[PDB]
């Protein structure tokens, strides 16, 4: 039988230990826990609740993490599952593994589940000419009906996650199954980075005698996970010189440490 | 000797989309950025070179090039497959139109014959297409100022304000907002200029860039003064300080 | 493939040559046709596959196709290739009439256009003529009727009747039953009711679909009127009463 | 050389007895635009539904789904326009050759059996592709009066009454197969066109920029026909007279 | 499975850093990162770091990285496992990948303990839109790895290091820092960097002559980091074949000259950035 | 095809073949360099010699094609000479037809434009070479140009070539940012030579003879190699 | 270029920039007869191992040498007929030179022709390279020369030469000889110094006997023309070189 998690552990993070992406920090809320908590106010108008969603973007950008604080703030039952274990040696182990999880949800409902990655088991064609790659499609079809077949549940729906958002069927990507899609781009806009650096930085030791705008405006094409590395590495620009609290030039010594690898790969002999 | 009249590119894949064409313009998008737009009274084209190493001179390699005193063009794609066909192109304007009539050609049909340089190559035996999708700007009297894009197939479109290359889509997404139906020149070049600067890092030095226009005649350059039936060359590019003083404005 | 002898050249281990038997394996997908020679007349026939009543009725490019007053041609299958053989035959007619000061035979004609195809399948950088044709008409000042059938392999073989294209084997067995080298049909209308009747198995009584000429001595060539045809289409069906 | 330059797949057959490059080409067009052509008793028309409609794309100077041959014949092109400007350059001479030696204009049945016979010419000879194209025609004479034809990339031409090409067409015929009478004045023909095109395409909005068409008539009694391509303003007139 | 219960062979055994040359700074770039969490973890909490998780190597092969992959075992005394990125696949789908869950948990039940993983280019693809009927299997086998190191399942107090000879072709989603927070290249070193490596073999076996290196090593601008152990033995391999069992600097020369061209005839294939 | 011939690209949007032709240029582990002057230029090319049966007067990578012009090759020889020969034959045309001698720029507007034609019509493989030129023209002064298997010919302030055209340059561009001159002084055709040799040995640090190196200088109505005894004049420094 | 590769057809740069359809050839010539080329201080001299492959062969009947117009000696190796081909081009073009410029042919500009005709059989797809390793050396007002030939066209100017299955053997002596004679020998004496090679080189192939032939060209002995040598000269040599190697 598949598993479930309460308070043996948690991810041990928070909405406050994260920042930015704030418009995504509310679209997610109204789908999931507010319906679970605040029910009547929209049952004043009784429309069917929105339900589980998708969320994509380039690798990183918190595509996998944002769950973790809301997970900490769930007040319902919840899981720890990804995609590429549904497969099994035998044939019917797969689909049999997965029919019951909704029963497990329904046996413990109201609750919700999650997947960290799905693109392995979701593609456009439900390819045909091999005894193997149909048995994955059966794992796709079964949820595709258990999601929004007859009489599914009260719950919100299987929360996706990917690095890509075109490979997979529209039959799954349409209302009643994925009523919201979400992008997580970074873009290096200056409205937010001036926080989330500080968010990541305020939690950690920091010398109030130091530059900080030495790089923000200086760099404009950035992502969200790497940036921890520079102000991770900034500390490591210190202890190598057995310094116990950081200094201003650590970041400048770090600025090109993580990023500056612009372009040298066969420049002249690229195309011409 | 050369036993390979076997027609390359003549194999329609079953979907109906050709093979190398959709691969050829896979290059030009991987190529550098350019653009060129239009106004009521003048025209402009520009791009940037990316020397890629310091010591190499960056004024001999003229990416923009002349083909008539009233027409001028640029690309952004592959280089060496550009400078060969202009030499055919400008030769045509002497041959197909001038020697037989006397005049220089309009641009409703120079582009047509430049296209015919191209499709005769994607259809004969063992010949790749030219990895360029250039664009020309010219002036006439039945139609005056005008603009044209081409593509390595041969399909020429007309246009009003366009970019092609690396981040052209971002620029085509950019122009049309702050574009205007009567953006005359000295603001056109500005919006044109900044239309590139977003598309670039490294350095935006005045020497980094070339550009040019087709405006009004300038018989200070015509040299052979003493003939009222010899108008001025309507085409003329610009140097690297008169660009670099519209640039100090921003 | 200038030259290159792609697979037309490559014989088979069985002996055959692939692209040729392939050709007239493709020909049967096109409109049928038919020929007959009786006592004094010669007759031809084709069909029009059913359109939506838009296939332009006036100037349709038809199956019979004259050469002179005394020769015609019908064919089967491909059409863009048909139009050149019709040209580079009648070319030789106007030529043969000139440099010999007298017109063509038919045993001179089928030899040519059956020999031409052999050059379009025993040369390089050439595809065969995916087509099969027949010739029909008299020699000059002679009562004798002749038709010759020819096909892309290059062989020509005379006949008394024959059919080409689609569902011919559903047909020619009807003709060998009725038609016989014993004794022709008497005259024109005899051949036709015999001719038309043989089609009917693949016809769905589309009288519009089928189109007919005849050929007569002294080169009295003619095509016939849908009414004249349709009033055979019915009285022949009036005979169905059993 | 031969063993590795695949010059064999051209100009050869299937074992099931057919061609690939042509059934591909005939399909390859259907990704492209759309056009129609009919035959009114009074005169002739055409039309073309582009798809290239970027707003700043100039689409008002001249046209590309339509061309001319001479002062009495016109067409409606479909295909890729790198493979249209050549045979047309070989057509326009032909009239200026036919007149040049017989001082009259073309019996229009003759030239399509001069244009088709170069399209066929490549799909038998050489190892070359065909012209990936399909055409319409529209012309007038005296030994047949009015006419209308249709072609193919192989070289198989056909005379037809009222036709569509390109995309999504097999219903288009079936959308009009009821509506075609034979009386067919002109001004009860164009109503069919928009009634045709405005029920098949992307956006029923159908900006005039996304549309072209032409017309033929007999305006001078005992005189030639009036080739007239319509231009934006007068395109827009009938576009809104219908009330849409 | 029992196969996880077979790999662990020399989880401790110390072959220390004195037996290595050329890499006195990479190890300064690496003794930094690994041991410190596993020595003094409160520093990253003293200072406020999300600690690292993941490292790798790159550079051409036969170069000494696998030694480094084990030389850290000597410093720690703590545990270790060796394993490839090849002997994982099999017929039954998932069985290859299930193992990955079987093992990270197996780390958690006894540590300080870390992981090595060779030749990851086999599991180092860019996730393709189109595929074969089966090559996507490794991709779904991969992303479990892509998950488990940073997935929803939190992790701490274990480490992974991987290595290739082909850094390209990799799914960038792996290369997300957080999944590995520092890179490094081990090159073929300079002559002096090639010179400590030369003498360590003499440091063990019975030397007889003076140095006689600087001109010998003048030829050493061609070798790799690992052909010299062959070279070192190859001198005595036939110094003795004349039944002269006391070696010289006379005989290696015939060897070290020889190896270069037999190495040449199938050498310098590629370098992979 | 798509990885064997040239006249069909990859699916990606480039090709693979010609990218190799650049690579065989390094199939001789040779380095070269070239510089400027008010009236003078220099070119040099280190010379290897395996088995000593050769006639080192016969060995040469250099081909003074004409007066006013000079060139040296890279990569292998036999695929270079045919690129040199029609060059020499061409100057029997531009002169006989357009009056006077070829500038370099028209030449490296030409000798490349056909190398492009050798990669459309693939019957002739592209020439396995990158290639340079020198001269002392009359308008623009001592000019250098580079050429290549596909033709992004470029003028230069100086050059660098071999397997090690990354650091030899770095030993050169170090001070053309300092000295603030594309030009270089010490105009006479000797002093500029030591400049070429001192900065490279500073980048390499190896001693030489007349045996193993060479010379080539562009001068008015002149171009030639010579005797390299002036290796000595570096000696006076330290 | 191991299989599913590039070595099979010409003019396809293997990704290390090589024509592996070429370097198969130099093994062919390496699987052929031996021959040499030597620079006298006043001219040249050549040699070759003629190969008895049977008893029914006639001395001085079937040579393994051809010749240029008047002076330029030329030898073969590896495959003969492909060699014999371009030697017809050798005598050909030099007449086009002579008729035009009114003189005999210089040797450097000569290779400028013959070092391209073979190069121009490398670059197409529908041809084969000459599977040989030719030598030609001669004389002129500027002195004398010697030129070895490789199929890719990598011809240089040597003072001593070798080929065949006995190269590293033979050419060693040519190096071990010349250092003892920086003078540069005259003609008659280098002859026997070279026949020393072939009766030493054949040590590989002691299953059989053989014989040889000799060239000759110098200023003091022919006015600088090519020929062979007969009578007591080479007979005094073959026993001499055979005498001093036992
Ligand atoms: N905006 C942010 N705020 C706080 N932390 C961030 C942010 N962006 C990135 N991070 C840090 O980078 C890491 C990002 O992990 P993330 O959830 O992006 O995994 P992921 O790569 O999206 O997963 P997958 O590859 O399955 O999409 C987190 O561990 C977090 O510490
Ligand atoms: N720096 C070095 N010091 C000592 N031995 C080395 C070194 N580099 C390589 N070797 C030799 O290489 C072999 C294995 O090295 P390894 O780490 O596997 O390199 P690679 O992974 O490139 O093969 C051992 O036999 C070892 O002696």
């Amino acid at each position: 039988s598949i598993s479930v998690m309460g308070e043996n552990e948690k991810p041990d993070v928070t909405y406050a230990d994260v920042g930015g992406l704030d418009m995504q920090k509310q679209e997610i809320r109204e789908a999931v826990e507010l319906p679970l908590v605040q029910a009547d106010l929209y049952e004043q108008i009784g429309i069917d609740p929105p339900r589980g969603v998708l969320l994509y973007g380039p690798p990183g950008t918190g595509k996998t993490m944002l769950v973790k604080a809301v997970a900490n703030s769930t007040k319902a039952a919840f899981i720890r599952v990804n995609g590429s274990e549904f497969v099994h040696k035998y044939l019917g182990e797969g689909p049999r593994m997965v029919r019951d999880v909704f029963r497990l949800a329904r046996e413990n409902a109201p609750s919700i589940i999650f997947i960290d990655e799905v693109d392995s088991i979701a593609t456009k064609r439900f390819d045909a000419q091999t005894g193997s790659d149909r048995e994955v499609q059966r794992i796709l079809i079964e949820l595709l009906t258990q999601m929004d077949g007859f009489d599914q549940s009260t719950n919100v729906k299987v929360i996706m996650a990917t690095n890509r958002a075109d490979t997979l069927d529209p039959a799954l990507l349409r209302p009643g199954r994925l009523d919201r899609k979400i992008e997580f781009p970074s873009l290096r806009d200056r409205r937010e980075r001036r926080l989330i650096f500080g968010t990541i930085a305020s939690k950690m030791s920091l010398a109030p005698e130091a530059d900080l705008d030495s790089l923000i405006i200086r760099n404009d094409s950035l992502s969200g996970a790497v940036i921890a590395a520079i102000m991770q590495e900034a500390g490591l620009r210190a202890v190598r010189k057995n310094r116990y609290v950081i200094l201003q030039s650590d970041l400048e010594e770090a600025y090109a440490t993580q990023v500056k690898t612009d372009n040298t790969v066969d420049k002249f002999d690229f195309y011409k | 000797m050369t036993d390979r009249y076997s027609f390359s590119l003549t194999t329609f894949s079953p979907s109906g989309k050709l093979g190398q064409i959709d691969y050829a313009l896979t290059a030009v998008k991987q190529g550098v950025t350019s653009l060129g737009i239009k106004a009521t009274n003048g025209v402009v084209i520009a791009t940037e070179k990316k020397s890629s190493s310091p010591l190499a001179m960056s004024e001999t390699l003229s990416k923009v090039s002349l083909l008539t005193p009233d027409i001028g063009a640029v690309y952004s794609g592959m280089g060496p497959d550009y400078r060969v066909l202009v030499d055919k192109s400008r030769k045509v304007a002497h041959t197909s139109y001038k020697r037989i009539y006397g005049e220089y050609p309009p641009t409703k049909l120079l582009v047509s014959e430049v296209a015919k340089i191209m499709q005769e190559a994607t259809q004969s035996g063992g010949v790749r297409p030219f990895g360029v999708s250039l664009l020309i700007a010219g002036h006439d009297e039945f139609n005056g100022f005008s603009l044209y894009q081409v593509d390595p197939s041969g399909s020429y479109f007309p246009w009003k304000a366009t970019a092609i290359g690396k981040g052209s889509v971002a620029a085509k997404t950019f122009l049309e907002k702050r574009w205007n139906d009567e953006l005359e020149l000295e603001d056109a070049i500005h919006i044109a200029l900044l239309t590139l600067k977003e598309s670039v890092e490294g350095e935006f030095n005045g020497d980094t860039i070339e550009l040019a226009i087709i405006g009004d005649e300038n018989p200070d350059l015509l040299g052979y003064t003493g003939i009222p039936t010899d108008k001025g060359p309507r085409f003329r590019k610009l140097t690297s300080q008169e660009i670099n003083d519209r640039l100090e404005a921003l | 493939m200038s030259g290159y002898d792609r697979a037309l050249s490559i014989f088979s281990p069985d002996g055959h040559i692939f692209q040729v038997e392939y050709a007239l394996e493709a020909v049967k997908r096109g409109t049928c046709a038919v020929g007959v020679k009786g006592k004094n007349c010669v007759v031809l026939g084709c069909e029009r596959r059913s359109t939506l009543k838009l296939q332009d009725t006036r100037i349709t490019p038809s199956k019979v196709s004259k050469i002179d007053s005394h020769v015609v041609l019908s064919f089967s299958g491909l059409n863009a290739d048909s139009r050149i053989l019709i040209e580079k035959a009648r070319v030789e007619a106007q030529s043969h009439r000139l440099t010999l000061e007298d017109p063509v035979t038919v045993e001179y004609l089928t030899r040519y256009v059956a020999g031409v195809q052999q050059r379009y399948t025993q040369s390089g950088g050439v595809r065969p003529f995916g087509v099969s044709t027949l010739i029909a008409g008299f020699d000059p000042r002679d009562d004798e009727p002749k038709l010759y059938q020819t096909e892309p392999s290059g062989i020509y073989s005379s006949w008394s009747a024959q059919t080409i294209g689609r569902n011919s084997k559903t047909v020619r067995e009807f003709l060998e039953k009725n038609y016989d080298r014993k004794e022709p049909p008497a005259t024109v209308e005899e051949c036709v009711k015999l001719t038309v009747r043989s089609l009917l198995e693949v016809v769905q009584t589309g009288a519009k679909n089928i189109e007919i000429t005849v050929v007569k001595p002294d080169s009295d060539i003619v095509a016939l009127s849908s009414e004249e045809i349709n009033q055979y289409v019915t009285q022949i069906e009036q005979e169905k009463q059993e | 050389m031969g063993s590795r330059r695949y010059d064999s797949r051209t100009t050869i057959f299937s074992p099931e007895g057919r061609l690939y490059q042509v059934e591909y080409a005939l399909e390859s067009i259907s990704h492209a635009g759309t056009a129609i052509g009919i035959m009114a008793s009074d005169g002739i028309v055409l039309a073309a539904e582009r798809k290239v409609t970027s707003t700043l794309l100039e689409q008002d100077t001249s046209t590309e789904k339509l061309y001319k041959l001479n002062d009495k014949i016109a067409v409606a092109v479909a295909g890729l326009t790198a493979d249209a400007e050549i045979l047309i350059n070989t057509a326009r001479i032909h009239a200026q050759n036919y007149l040049k030696t017989y001082n009259e204009d073309i019996p229009v049945e003759i030239l399509v059996r001069r244009l088709s016979d170069i399209k066929q010419g490549y799909t038998q000879h050489g190892g070359l592709r065909p012209f990936g194209v399909s055409f319409i025609y529209a012309g007038y004479d005296d030994r047949y009066g009015y006419q209308l034809y249709t072609s193919n990339p192989s070289g198989n031409y056909t005379g037809w009454k009222a036709i569509s090409v390109g995309a999504n067409t097999s219903a288009a015929q079936t959308l009009l197969q009821m509506d075609y009478k034979d009386d067919m004045k002109v001004d009860d023909a164009i109503e069919l066109a928009l009634k045709t095109l405005s029920k098949t395409t992307d956006s029923s909005a159908l900006t005039y920029d996304r549309l072209e068409f032409a017309t033929i008539r007999k305006g001078a009694n005992d005189g030639e026909v009036y080739q007239k391509i319509f231009k934006p303003q007068e395109i827009k007139d009938i576009l809104v007279k219908t009330g849409i | 499975d029992p196969l996880v219960y077979n790999m662990t062979s020399f989880e401790q055994g110390e072959i220390t850093f004195d037996g290595i040359g050329g890499l006195t700074e990479q190890i300064r770039e690496l003794r930094e990162v690994i041991e410190l969490p596993l020595k003094n973890p409160e520093i990253f909490q003293r200072v406020g770091i999300k600690p690292p998780k993941g490292v790798l190597l790159y550079g051409p092969p036969g170069t000494g990285k696998t030694l480094l992959a084990k030389a850290v075992a000597a410093t720690i005394g703590a545990n270790f496992i060796f394993s490839p990125a090849s002997g994982i696949v099999d017929k039954y789908i998932g069985e290859s990948a299930r193992i990955i869950r079987e093992m990270f948990a197996y780390a958690k039940e006894h540590e300080p303990c870390i992981i090595f993983m060779d030749e990851v280019d086999a599991i180092g693809g860019r996730r393709f839109s189109e595929g074969t009927s089966a090559d996507r299997e490794i991709q779904r086998t991969l992303m479990e790895l892509l998950t488990q190191m940073d997935g929803f399942d939190n992790l701490g107090q274990t480490k992974i290091i991987m290595a290739t000879n082909r850094p390209d072709t990799l799914d960038p989603a792996l290369l997300r820092p957080g999944r590995l927070d520092r890179k490094v290249e081990i090159p073929l070193p300079n002559e002096a960097g090639r010179l400590e490596i030369f003498k360590i073999h003499t440091a063990k076996v019975k030397k007889t002559g003076e140095f006689d290196f600087e001109a010998a090593v003048k030829m050493s601008d061609g070798f790799n980091g690992a052909d010299i152990r062959n070279c070192a033995t190859e001198a005595g391999f036939f110094a003795i074949r004349d039944d002269r069992d006391h070696i010289n600097p006379d005989d290696l020369m015939k060897a070290v000259r020889k190896v270069a061209e037999v190495k040449k005839l199938e050498g310098t294939i590629e370098y992979q950035k | 095809g798509y990885d064997r011939h040239i006249t069909i690209f990859s699916p990606e949007g480039r090709l693979y073949q010609v990218e190799y032709a650049f690579k065989a240029t390094n199939q001789t582990n040779i380095n070269s360099l070239a510089v400027r002057g008010k009236d003078c230029t220099v070119v040099i090319s280190q010379k290897k010699v395996p088995d000593k049966l050769l006639d080192p007067t016969t060995v040469s990578y250099i081909f003074c094609i004409s007066r006013t012009i000079g060139m040296v090759v890279n990569g292998p020889i036999p695929d270079a000479r045919n690129a040199a020969l029609r060059a020499k034959a061409e100057a029997a045309e531009f002169r006989y037809k357009y009056g006077y001698d070829m500038p370099c720029d028209v030449l490296a507007k030409r000798m490349a434009n056909l190398s492009q034609i050798y990669t459309q019509r693939a019957y002739m493989r592209p020439l396995g070479v990158i290639l340079t030129f020198v001269s002392v023209d009359e308008e623009l002064g001592p000019s250098i140009y580079k050429t290549d298997p596909a033709g992004y010919y470029v003028g230069y302030k100086a050059t660098a070539t071999g397997p090690k055209q990354q650091e030899i340059t770095t030993n050169l561009e170090n001070h053309f940012k300092k000295s603030k001159i594309d030009h270089i002084n010490e105009e006479s055709w000797e002093k500029v030579v030591e400049f070429a040799i001192t900065h490279m040995i500073d980048a390499l640090g190896t001693e030489f003879s007349k045996n193993d190196l060479e010379v080539g200088v562009a001068t008015k109505d002149k171009f030639f190699t010579l005797s390299a005894e002036n290796i000595e004049e570096r000696l006076v420094a330290i | 270029s191991i299989g599913t590769g590039y070595d099979l057809s010409n003019s396809v740069f293997s990704p290390d920039g090589r024509n592996f359809q070429v370097e198969y050839a130099v093994k062919a010539v390496e699987n052929g007869t031996t021959s040499i080329g030597i620079k006298c201080n006043d001219g040249v001299v050549f040699a070759v191992e003629k190969l008895i492959t049977s008893k029914l062969l006639v001395p001085q009947k079937n040579v393994k040498i051809q010749v240029v117009d008047r002076h330029i000696g030329c030898v073969y190796s590896g495959l003969i007929p492909d060699g014999r081909h371009l030697v017809n081009r050798g005598r050909e073009e030099a007449a086009s030179f002579k008729k035009l410029y009114k003189t005999p042919i210089p040797i450097p500009a000569f290779a400028d022709r013959l070092g391209q005709y073979v190069q121009a059989h490398t670059l197409y797809n529908s041809v084969r390279p000459f599977g040989v390793s030719t030598i030609f050396g001669g004389v002129d007002k500027n002195g004398a020369h010697l030129y070895m030939l490789e199929p890719s066209g990598s011809y240089w100017g040597y003072k001593g030469a070798a080929t065949g299955k006995g190269r590293q053997s033979a050419k060693a002596e040519l190096e071990k000889l010349v250092d003892h004679h920086p003078e540069g020998l005259s003609a008659r004496e280098a002859v026997k110094q070279a026949a020393k090679i072939i009766y030493l080189a054949h040590e590989d192939n002691k299953e059989k006997d053989f014989e040889l032939e000799i060239s000759w060209c110098s200023l003091s002995e022919t006015n600088g023309l090519h020929k062979f040598v007969k009578g007591d000269l080479l007979q005094e040599a073959i026993d001499f070189a055979q005498k001093e190697i036992n």
